[PDB]
């Protein structure tokens, strides 16, 4: 009688075992104990809410608050009057589409005779209708409340959707990640798919309805009825031209692919729309506890209880404390930076920091696609920032004294991420306008310690390697720039502060002065320095300039410290010193190491090893003439378009440290060899497309120019030199696309493909794809990637790559078993429902039944616990388990598949989870909750912005947090979960498909052709004892390193190292001598543990 | 010789307290006739087996640094010698005798 008294006019009885028509709306939802929405019980929600928005006094009375938001002024009130009238016309469209549905094929006539038309996949909206004469009609309270949710969704959906990477797009389309076309990713994130639009809209509809789900009701109605309403509202928005629908066909690019995907984009409002200063008036008027809002002053966001998009995992108490500290920081608006942005204008901002205007008649088709994506990011960030400024400006007359708070949540890899799309932590444009840092300095004397901090901040913003030089040397470098190239730019900024105007050629002045140092952070350095020059009182200068403590190769260094076992080697000691770990050198900073000891970082070290491997490969095939020519063509092509590859006049090959940046970072991230090859080739094709645009530009200026000079005009001193380069380009492309190398029996053989490149090119629409693209990747994989991966292994160590292999095998095997049991357990439950008369196919299972299936998997240890963090590698949301349609609209379109939260195969995702989660993720968690933690800082991943008044103390604390995170044992945590899984697993109950996947990870190629169940089980237990041996070695190494004196300078910006107060002196020793001393303590620790286990003359 | 090698091997394991072994087995088990007529240098060059041998000698000479002690490398060099003697002195004569349908 609870919900049966609020909606007594609904069609059908509320009994699950009735005879006629049953109402599944009242059987699936229940009234809450305390109210959550103010529209429950009303008769005209679209009229009561519109009345409350007509005045400030009425808004306060309806909301029951002392005062409303100051931004809710008269201009905003007028704009909401038109929006409410627009929402009344949306309801008229919905009411007219229902009458057509009941008229075609006599649906209404049959439904009134007893036919269960409300249980259809498209008739699920018939559970919220009422009888009216001989026909049916909507329920006014339910219909008008859903319209209000659509209006709020239309205003803020874009600024809340997630960002799709290349991996996500590949899964949706089905095309291989390494063969994704040009601009496909940039097209996908512009709009949203059907599933994303409907699911997000349906979430708001349920919230506004203010009801609670029934745990014993089928998932086909608790999730289908809200979804069926969302699809109808989205269809109405398309008819009203509020949402534009675009259809992309995969058969155009891949004829073998028959998938069709629709994309929906919301039409955006004007940048001067007054509604942009307060777009959450409807949300705060309906919900008792609004979710979308901006926090001012003492308004502190609440702490989330579960991980991001991982509802099965809850934040640990240690993780919740870190979130609370990060949400207490106050942000402030820098007025001089804001006025500079609006004076320059959006057009000049795009011209300076973007691609500017585009003339598509002189651009390549593929080149123009990338330029538009660059412009979109800058333009969207500019619009988002100035909408916030409008809201802040209404709170007080002084915009610089309004504190701002931001919400945080935990990423599945243990990373604190700001909520929203464009915020200081994500957008660089917004980062320079809203700052949490402040300082007061005495700059009246140039020899003060305060002036040295001021110079350090300016130098780092102007692209100067401050962590590789001493303070005195850095000061000399900055002085030359200030009085040299940057002088014209400073003069313009000085006039701007006093007057407030800019010249018509301001873009050209900044472009010439900055050059290769152009960035958003470099603009603030010019303004801050110019403001200091005109300050009347330099002894109390207040500035928001900061210094960023950036880690030196944070990724690779963490891996070699956390997942390395065995005895110490001199090579490890030398290579780990480049990361900031010094043994036997008290109070040694990174600036001293680079200046005197070693000036090569990890990126340069791997480049040198790559040259060594490349020379050995060529010498192996010295007698093979066809193989030698193929290697020459690959290097020749990369020399023409990549600045990191250079060939001398004598044929000597020279490489730069910039060729191993990306490969080294993604190698630690578990990416395979094919992934590196695909990215390397993509860099070459981008340069080729850009060179085609120069051909079109040169032809327009001079139609009589030659083809060679139109291409390599600026890369050749003479015309004859230009003709030489053109011949090289044509020959290399034909050679690299005609034959490919095939690795058989351990040797490489050239095999023809028959799909070589022929004909005359067209600069406007030149494209490389199909079999031509695959031929290029085959040559790159076997001739350049293989030598590259050998050099990387030599630097990081052979033991580190051994730990990654066992970790990948252990996680993949566990995920395969979990996925098979989940699918095998929901099919047995469905077979039981087939004997239930009150059950129909399409209702799926129940939330109570789904929770029992997941609880039965607890004896296999699906989650990894480290004591302060939790990880769930196999968790995902997929529609494979349900394999059925959830709901459609009244036109039998917009079919939405049903997706549930079920485990899935891991693959190579195990390595990134533990390298990042226990690496920089744990370091930043400690830094926010440690004793005497730094205050007023912005914590970007592997970085931290610090004010000029606390650079020394905060940098020392950052190095202390790094040392704490190096005492962990990620392998031991994985071993403990894997040992429990092996105790309870039963391989004899696995499907034949599952047994084939496990054999691909535990056995060799020859051993898995006819392997039995016993062979697979025996091979899986071997991995268990491999993890135990690795984990024991890591534990001993950390114990030994804690007994000696160490200096930690991983955050090398300032030069404030941290000492571990060890009591063993290893100074005045070579790395060869230190390894022997460390190995002596390693053998003593092993003896004690084994001895403990055993326990006159 | 075989008895002497076994005694020395067992006396080294008392004091200290895989892939190329398969390629050499394929060399001595060839049954083509047109391949064995080209000599044994060609088969080893085509068989890629020269690469695992280079890694071990590089540690003995000292070109490539390694953490293994003397007793670990001695057990590796003496394991390759016994593999060639087992394959070429015992398994090869059985292949030749298996081409006749009779016991000579």
């Amino acid at each position: 009688e609870g919900i049966d008294a609020v909606y007594p006019s609904l069609v059908g009885t509320a009994d699950s075992k009735a005879e006629g028509i049953k109402n599944y709306f009242k059987l699936s939802f229940t009234l809450p104990e305390e109210q959550k929405s103010r529209t429950v019980g009303s008769e005209a929600p679209l009229k009561d809410v519109a009345q409350a928005l007509s005045s400030r006094a009425r808004y306060e009375l309806f909301t029951e608050k002392e005062t409303a938001n100051p931004a809710f002024n008269g201009e905003v009130i007028k704009r909401y009057k038109e929006l409410m009238e627009h929402g009344e016309g949306i309801a008229d469209i919905l009411r007219s589409r229902l009458a057509k549905f009941l008229n075609t094929k006599d649906v209404g006539k049959r439904f009134a005779q007893g036919t269960e038309a409300n249980r259809w996949v498209g008739g699920k909206l018939l559970n919220i209708v009422e009888q009216d004469g001989d026909t049916f009609k909507y329920n006014e309270q339910l219909l008008q409340t859903a319209v209000l949710a659509g209006l709020q969704w239309r205003l803020t959906a874009t600024s809340n959707t997630a960002i799709k990477d290349a991996k996500d797009v590949a899964a949706i389309t089905g095309i291989d990640q390494a063969l994704l076309p040009e601009g496909l990713v940039e097209q996908f994130d512009t709009g949203m798919t059907l599933t994303e639009a409907v699911s997000s809209l349906a979430q708001k509809i349920e919230s506004y309805w203010g009801l609670s789900r029934n745990p014993n009701a089928p998932l086909g109605y608790t999730k289908g009825i809200p979804t069926a309403m969302a699809a109808e509202i989205l269809a109405a928005f398309v008819e009203s031209t509020d949402v534009v629908e675009n259809i992309v066909d995969m058969s155009e690019i891949d004829p073998d692919n028959k998938k069709t995907i629709g994309l929906y984009t919301i039409t955006e409002l004007d940048s001067f729309d007054p509604i942009n200063s307060f777009p959450t008036a409807i949300e705060e008027a309906v919900l008792v506890n609004p979710t979308e809002k901006m926090f001012f002053g003492d308004d502190i966001p609440p702490v989330a209880n579960t991980q991001l998009r991982n509802p099965a995992v809850r934040n640990t108490p240690e993780q919740k404390a870190a979130l609370k500290a990060e949400q207490a920081t106050e942000f402030y608006v820098h007025t001089p930076m804001v006025q500079f942005y609006e004076t320059l204008g959006k057009d000049r901002i795009l011209e300076l920091m973007g691609a500017g205007t585009l003339n598509k008649e002189l651009l390549n088709d593929n080149h123009a696609k990338s330029l538009e994506g660059k412009n979109r990011s800058v333009e969207d960030s500019y619009n988002q920032l100035f909408s916030v400024i409008e809201q802040v400006r209404a709170q007080s007359e002084d915009i610089s004294t309004v504190p701002i708070h931001y919400a945080y949540n935990m990423t599945r890899v243990g990373r604190m991420q700001m909520l929203g799309k464009y915020n200081p932590q994500s957008a660089k444009l917004v980062r320079e306008a809203i700052l949490p840092t402040k300082a007061t300095l005495d700059l009246s004397n140039q020899n003060n310690e305060d002036f040295s901090a001021f110079q350090l901040g300016l130098a780092q913003a102007l692209d100067i390697k401050v962590h590789t030089m001493t303070r005195e040397v850095m000061s000399d470098e900055l002085t030359k720039l200030l009085e040299g190239n940057l002088k014209p730019a400073i003069d313009m900024m000085v006039e701007f502060n006093t007057t407030g105007s800019l010249p018509e050629n301001a873009v050209d002045v900044l472009n010439t002065a900055l050059g290769d140092r152009k960035s958003f952070v470099a603009l603030m350095a010019l303004m801050e320095y110019s403001r200091y020059l005109v300050a009347e009182d330099k002894s109390a200068f207040v500035t928001p300039l900061y210094v960023e403590a950036d880690g030196v190769t944070n990724g690779p260094i963490n891996a070699m410290m956390l997942m390395t076992g065995g005895l110490f080697t001199p090579d490890w000691i030398r290579n780990i010193a480049k990361g900031g770990l010094f043994i036997g050198s008290p109070n040694k900073t990174m600036n001293e190491h680079r200046s005197t000891a070693d000036n090569n970082d990890l990126y340069q070290a791997s480049t040198n090893a790559l040259m060594e491997s490349l020379g050995k490969l060529r010498s192996n095939y010295a007698s093979n003439m066809p193989i030698q020519s193929q290697i020459d063509s690959l290097l020749s092509l990369m020399d023409l378009f990549l600045p990191d590859i250079n060939l001398g006049e004598n044929g000597a090959l020279e490489l730069k440290r910039g060729i191993a940046k990306n490969p080294l970072t993604i190698t630690i991230y578990g990416s395979g060899a094919r992934g590196i090859a695909g990215k390397l080739v993509s860099s070459v094709t981008d340069a080729i497309y850009e060179r085609m645009s120069d051909v079109l530009k040169a032809r327009a200026k001079d139609p009589n120019i030659s083809a060679a000079m139109a291409m390599f005009g600026k890369q050749a001193a003479s015309e004859a030199h230009a003709e030489e380069l053109l011949a090289r380009f044509l020959k290399d492309m034909e050679t690299l696309t005609s034959t490919v190398p095939v690795k058989r029996k351990g040797v490489l053989e050239l095999q023809s493909t028959g799909t070589g490149a022929k004909g005359k090119i067209n600069p406007k629409t030149y494209t490389i794809k199909g079999e031509q693209l695959k031929a290029l990747q085959e040559n790159m994989l076997h001739f350049f990637v293989e030598p590259l991966r050998n050099g990387i292994t030599q630097t990081v160590g052979e033991s580190l790559v051994y730990s990654t292999e066992q970790l990948q095998k252990a996680t993949q095997i566990q995920s395969v078993v979990l996925e098979d049991m989940f699918k095998q357990r929901v099919q047995e439950k469905l077979a039981e429902k087939a004997k239930d008369p009150t059950w129909k196919k399409g209702d799926f299972l129940t939330q109570k039944e789904l929770n029992d299936i997941q609880a039965s998997l607890n004896n296999l240890a699906p989650m990894i616990e480290t004591g302060s963090q939790t990880f769930y590698i196999a968790g995902s949301e997929n529609a494979e388990v349900a394999n059925q349609v959830l709901a459609t609209n009244l036109d039998d379109r917009m079919r939405v598949p049903m997706s549930i939260y079920a485990p899935a195969q891991a693959g190579v995702a195990g390595i990134p989870f533990m390298t990042i989660g226990t690496g920089d993720g744990m370091m930043m968690q400690t830094l926010s909750t440690m004793k005497g933690a730094p205050k007023n800082t912005l914590k970007i991943f592997d970085g931290m912005n610090i004010g000029l008044n606390d650079i020394t103390d905060a940098s020392r604390k950052a190095n202390e947090a790094v040392y704490t995170s190096w005492q962990g044992n990620p392998i031991k945590n994985v071993y403990e979960s894997y040992a429990k899984f092996m105790k309870n697993v039963d391989f004899s109950k696995l499907s034949p498909e599952a047994l084939e996947a496990i054999g691909k990870s535990a056995l060799e190629y020859d051993q898995r052709e006819n392997a039995t169940v016993d062979d697979i089980a025996n091979a899986a237990s071997l991995i268990e004892r491999n993890l135990r041996n690795i984990a024991l070695g890591v534990d001993i190494r950390h114990k030994v390193l804690d007994k000696v004196n160490l200096s930690i300078d991983q955050m090398a910006a300032v030069g404030a190292p941290y000492q571990n107060n060890g009591k063993i002196d290893l100074s005045n020793m070579t790395p060869e001598q230190q390894a022997d001393e460390l190995n002596k303590l390693f053998r003593e620790e092993l003896e004690a543990r084994k001895q403990k286990v055993a326990k006159v003359g | 010789i075989d008895r002497a090698n076994q005694y020395v091997t067992d006396s080294i394991e008392r004091l200290s307290e895989a892939h190329l072994a398969k390629l050499t087995a394929a060399i001595a088990s060839e049954k083509q006739g047109e391949i064995v007529a080209q000599g044994v240098m060609t088969a080893m060059n085509q068989g890629k087996v020269w690469q695992p041998f280079h890694d071990l000698v590089n540690d003995i000479v000292g070109r490539t640094k390694t953490n293994a002690n003397v007793y670990d490398l001695i057990k590796l060099v003496k394991s390759q010698i016994s593999q060639d003697r087992q394959q070429f002195r015992e398994h090869l004569p059985t292949v030749i005798a298996g081409k006749f349908s009779r016991k000579l």
